[PDB]
DNA sequence: TCGGATGTATATATCTGACACGTGCCTGGAGACTAGGGAGTAATCCCCTTGGGCGGTTAAACGCGGGGGACAGCGCGTACGTGCGTTTAAGCGGTGCTAGAGCTGTCTACGACCAATTGAGCGGCCTCGGCACCGGGATTCT
DNA sequence: AGAATCCCGGTGCCGAGGCCGCTCAATTGGTCGTAGACAGCTCTAGCACCGCTTAAACGCACGTACGCGCTGTCCCCCGCGTTTAACCGCCCAAGGGGATTACTCCCTAGTCTCCAGGCACGTGTCAGATATATACATCCGA
């Protein structure tokens, strides 16, 4: 089904998914399609950043520290992921009023 | 010593057909003093080219020994220890130059396994000897990986219990000793006891105790049961039921609230029937041990020990005592050494040239410590006591064969003194659940005994 | 026997940087942030359906779920996109 | 070296890696002894020990780095005691 | 006399551990009292969780604490764990 | 002339002004405030008489709780006085903006 | 409009003496007028988008108690 | 026809907490204990509350409770300070706290 | 509302004490929070389990979750009470 | 250490406007049957948490300089508190008056339910190179 | 000047990527019944203009006491080196635990029928507010 909406991710799970849960009792047709493509935006913008933080440190292969530097620069997300904490991330390098 | 000499014409033989074999002489004799025969004989002539020896920590030592007493000059040296094992790997000799002082390798399981990249540059072995094969019997130990690493052209074990448990261990080692024995498929065994004998007579060869030299009396193994006293049954039933953390708590001096033990029964109430302080120990601190120096005598067992022995030293013939754990054997260090006695013991915590030296007084015959703690795994395996001429096995379970090991380290070759076994044990008890548990693991064995 | 946005984050990254490729460890995070996010949006759109007396999940509450749960200059882009599925979706 | 430039190479060293700071086998039974008074007779997987240390561990650096500001407003270097109660004061733990 | 060799779990936390969690929290200089309270804080809040992760495991009729326990314990404190 | 010290008439007021429960802005200029804030998100918009009261019942809880811990982190660094530091330090370590 | 200005300075202090504060430094006041401003912009953004939700064009009570609930600040006494 | 109350020997309307229970479809079924356990719980935590507010009323000697009793009582006490963590009681104001020459 | 019940229950702790237009308002709306805590615990208790009925183990989790130690404790014994001498009496 | 300026703390009243009962329908209770299945309580195979060991070897514990940071004290001066005399503007009341929010009535479209397909995805086969991972030397450093 | 460090050649090996046989999920089609949207009307709900009063905000002057900087002392924390003992460990063993599937029952959801509650509106009865009065208590300066 949804290759006629221009998404990469499954409308017809995602509408399984928000059945089986049960946040209500009828589901129209176009929720599952604006809430699937509102998840693959969201990938799609925290993957670019996770590449450029890999591509600094002369790697081809994203790992976890690059989704954490990816995440803690930018301040949206940063605001939005303000309380998870990515196994094995790091810490965001820094120093204070001292040499 | 003719054996001996059917021993090294049987490894003569496999060096000739290019075949690997599993030494499983009787426990007792030869092995070594054979071994270091075949090693002569090829040693003479054949050189020994990449030649490396692998044993438990206690036998290195008396392998060392024994090199310095039967053969006149072997280039030998016990690679032990790490960081200065560096040193001694050059003031060895030529890094691949094999020459006449090329000296023979012999390492650790321990150390062969964590360091095999400095072994593994070496050329194909010429024979690599493990002394107890039993090690091995698990394909998925980490020493069997890192043991393939190693560029091997011939193999060979040493063992005197090849089958313990069942008959996976033999087809683990089969597929080790022998590759030309893959067959990774359960075995084809499962009438069929012959079939098994057409692939097992070609390597394995067995000897046994009565041989032809009477040498050592016949030894007697016997159970003397004892009767659980009161204090155990409170214990036992308090747990059987439950609140023993808590009327022993009624104490409980430390740890407040001490953590329900309440784990496998069988462990709990095992530990009990061997002495029930180990249990007030913990529920509470008492960093005194039992001061009445006579609640010891509240264990039954512990009774049974000491009228034993008073009877043991009526004759004086020094005595041998085994178990399973190190706190118990500890115990019974503390009360003798209260009435005087002057004990030896070798668990796993004390140190290797430590308890080598400690052996090497306790041979002295001069010296009265005749008593002799050691536990099973501990220095069950690889030393011998001729001086000694009573093993008291205290408890061993779980695995039978682990026990006979130890009553042979008294009886072997050289042991004149006639040898009694005493399995210690408490009549309606869980000990005698895990003795008909032996019994059945022996039924195996004597099955596998017909088998031979 | 278990179902996971794996593929479709996957060919999502192809589509970014298509020669970067990616772990496990952190393939399990994107995992974990997508059903995060599908949680947060669904249960808000479910509470804001009961504030009014309404029993259906329309798109135009997926609106303002997302207007809620997201911050600033995040939402105006991903509201955006919404609608243009969702006319791609019906005038085809 | 002189006080206080090997410290330095420690904030630099520990935060670029992202390995575990405290030794598993004390801190599991840490966990085992604190949770005997809930539940007597209770077994853990070996992956839900790995998530307790994860979010322990978290959240000590958490409150060690605003522990830390409230040394420097009081024109300090040294962190005390009485800096990690204000910082827990405020966050309202 | 002798037999007693035990300790409060607590302190298998040492103090180069406290030192390196300190050191990546930007901190330079530590007074020799912090390690009393941090050790104090830190069994507060593992305590706090604990608790809920085993009163999630008690509903199920489970006896082994699994690490989605955890989990929801510590996403009921208000902090999201992430890869699990 | 008599005069009162320095910081005796500030403590009768602490005094007073706890044990009050009433509203200390001026309803008017708030809700000017409030409609110029709202001015941005929708255009000739109406508020219902008793939001805008909530609105500054909610607001003012808000400051009274910030202010009382601003002065924590005073007597932290040996003052009486707050200065926009302490403001800050409270906000940073309540996560507010962080 | 400069409906800031409107917070005048005694009503800082005000609220400041309530907070149990026994000095103000003369430069709080341009420090608070913009922490104010900060909360009122989240919480009518919420609360607005919660009314435009329901088709009406008056910010109602609950519009503001709900955006409340949804930040972590429950106030009683308003339905 | 006796209510569900008196065979529970409450006082909350156990029968309009099971129709509060099913409306908002929180999930398909409902037991019949669901709703006697509710009402029972939600009747102590209101005796609780409504007993530490005339304990403070008597302290002012009043005989009327009004909002700052119930700000006195809750913020008072530990469990209900930790339970009401967060919440804004109206009309209600803070407990006397100088601390230092401040 | 429950302003009748939730006067029955004053009268039975202070026969003599009386309540505000304002304090009623109050205690409605913390009887009506509370409610709405409870009842969402219990739906996620049962959704992590995939069970498809809220029976009287889901309302006791969901209070041992909700409410502080002490005041949980207390809770659950009322309740459990209540349901006891509901199906026995 | 007294004597004085006020400040709160007790006691007289009135005066609301509220909090309290008593009505009225009218919608939600409870009661009785029937249906389906959703738990409940079994029986079995297993992957899996739970003791010992046992080495061993990093990491922890102990001790010893020695400096550099915390803390106390002292002086200066500047910004904020107290009180007084103007100046705005919020907050009482009166007029209206539109712009909504709320309810009801009516039909067309839209989503749940159900049958029959079939191609998506998941668990499990292999295979190779991008992670690491080791020495070994030029460069900073305080 | 003895100490600190990156980059560049040398190292394996096991986890990421491909293939897969598949089977159960999601698609197309067809019905039905009831949620939408909508149009019409009514009555609240909100906003805005005006005049008056008075309480609060605002400006100002003094003065002082609190913030901030400088200096000295001493103590405790850091860096380094040796020795002990512990975590990351190899092995051992039984086990209990944990997600599987089983007929069986009884326990909720329905469709309904009426007695019962409750909520709204219409009245009084205050009691805690507020203002005037009166002591009884406290900052303050000398
Ligand atoms: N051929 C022999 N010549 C001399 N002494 C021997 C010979 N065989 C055995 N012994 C003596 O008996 C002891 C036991 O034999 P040993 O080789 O140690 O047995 P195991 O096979 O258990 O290693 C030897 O240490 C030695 O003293
Ligand atoms: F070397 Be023997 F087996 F004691």
């Amino acid at each position: 089904r949804s290759s006629k909406a221009g998404l990469q991710f499954p409308v017809g799970r995602i509408a399984r998914f928000l059945k089986a849960g049960k946040y209500a009792e009828r589901v129209g047709a176009g929720a599952p399609v604006y809430l699937a493509a509102v998840l693959e935006y969201l990938a799609a913008e925290v993957l670019e950043l996770a590449g450029n933080a890999a591509r600094d440190n002369k790697k081809t292969r994203i790992v976890p520290r690059h989704i954490q530097l990816a995440v803690r620069n930018d301040e949206e997300l940063s605001k939005l992921l303000g309380d998870v904490t990515i196994a094995n991330g790091g810490v965001m390098p820094n120093i204070h009023n001292l040499l | 010593k003719s054996y001996q000499l059917k021993g090294v014409k049987w490894l003569i033989s496999l060096w000739q057909n290019g075949l690997n074999g599993i030494l499983a002489d009787q426990m007792g004799l030869g092995k070594t003093i054979q071994t270091i025969g075949f090693l002569s004989h090829l040693k003479g002539n054949g050189l020994d080219g990449p030649y490396l020896v692998i044993a438990p920590l206690s036998t290195l030592s008396n392998w060392f020994n024994e090199i310095a007493r039967f053969t006149p000059s072997i280039n030998a040296i016990i690679y032990h220890g790490d960081k200065n094992q560096r040193d001694e790997l050059r003031r060895k000799h030529m890094p691949k130059t094999v020459g006449p002082k090329f000296p023979i390798v012999i390492t650790s399981y321990e150390v062969a396994m964590n360091d095999a990249k400095r072994i593994l540059r070496h050329y194909p072995w010429k024979y690599v000897v493990i002394d107890e094969g039993h090690r091995l019997k698990n394909h998925k130990c980490k020493l069997l990986r890192e043991l393939k690493h190693l560029k091997m052209d011939n193999k060979l074990l040493l063992t005197g219990t090849p089958l313990q448990n069942n008959l996976s261990e033999l087809w683990s080692l089969l597929n080790f000793i022998l590759p030309d024995i893959f067959t990774s498929h359960d075995e084809f065994e499962s009438q069929v006891v012959s079939k098994l004998h057409g692939i097992l007579r070609p390597f394995i060869l067995r000897r046994m105790k009565c041989d032809v030299e009477l040498s050592l009396p016949r030894k007697k193994e016997i159970i003397m049961y004892a009767t659980m006293t009161d204090h155990q049954k409170k214990f036992q039933e308090h747990l059987v039921n439950n609140t023993l953390e808590a009327h022993l708590g009624e104490n409980a001096i430390r740890g407040q609230g001490w953590k329900g033990k309440l784990n496998n029964l069988v462990i709990q109430l095992r530990k009990n029937c061997n002495h029930p302080d180990l249990l007030q120990g913990q529920i509470d601190g008492s960093y005194l041990y039992p001061p009445v120096e006579e609640i010891v005598g509240q264990c039954g067992k512990f009774r049974l020990l000491e009228r034993l022995l008073v009877r043991l030293f009526a004759n004086n013939h020094k005595v041998l005592i085994f178990s399973q754990w190190t706190k118990l054997l500890d115990i019974m260090d503390y009360y003798f050494s209260e009435k005087g006695f002057e004990v030896c013991r070798i668990d796993g915590s004390v140190k290797l040239d430590e308890r080598r030296r400690q052996i090497k007084d306790f041979s002295d015959e001069k010296s009265s410590c005749s008593i002799f703690l050691l536990s099973t795994r501990a220095g069950g395996l690889g030393i011998n006591l001729t001086a000694a001429d009573t093993c008291i096995l205290y408890d061993s379970d779980w695995n039978p064969q682990m026990d006979l090991q130890a009553m042979d380290r008294c009886h072997r070759i050289g042991q004149t003194k006639p040898v009694h076994v005493y399995r210690l044990s408490t009549a309606q008890s869980i000990e005698t659940r895990v003795l008909k548990r032996a019994y059945s693991k022996l039924k195996l064995e004597h099955v596998v005994i017909g088998q031979g | 026997s278990v179902e996971t946005y794996k593929i479709y984050i996957f060919k999502v990254l192809k589509q970014v940087h298509p020669d970067i490729g990616i772990s496990s460890k952190a393939m399990g995070i994107m995992n974990s942030f997508i059903n995060d996010i599908f949680e947060k949006l669904a249960s808000e759109s479910s509470k804001l359906a009961r504030y009014n007396k309404k029993p259906t999940i329309t798109s135009r509450e997926i609106q303002t779920a997302v207007r809620l749960v997201l911050p600033g200059e995040l939402a105006k882009h991903a509201v955006s996109e919404g609608t243009k599925a969702v006319t791609k979706f019906t005038s085809s | 070296f002189r006080p206080g430039t090997v410290a330095l190479r420690e904030i630099r060293k520990y935060q670029k890696s992202t390995e575990l700071l405290i030794r598993k086998l004390p801190f599991q039974r840490l966990v085992r002894e604190i949770a005997q008074d809930f539940k007597t007779d209770l077994r853990f997987q070996s992956s839900a020990v790995a998530a307790l240390q994860e979010a322990a561990e978290a959240y000590l650096v958490g409150l060690f780095e605003d522990t830390n500001l409230c040394a420097i407003h009081a024109k300090r270097v040294t962190i005390m005691p009485k800096d990690i109660q204000l910082a827990r004061r405020i966050r309202g733990e | 006399r002798h037999r007693k060799v035990l300790r409060d779990n607590i302190q298998g936390i040492t103090k180069p551990a406290i030192r390196r969690l300190a050191r990546r929290g930007g901190v330079k200089r530590i007074s020799g009292l912090i390690y009393e309270e941090t050790r104090g804080v830190l069994k507060i809040f593992l305590e706090n969780v604990i608790r809920d992760a085993v009163t999630y495991t008690e509903h199920a009729r489970r006896k082994t604490v699994t690490a989605m326990d955890v989990v929801y314990a510590l996403k009921r404190q208000g902090r999201t764990l992430y890869g699990f």
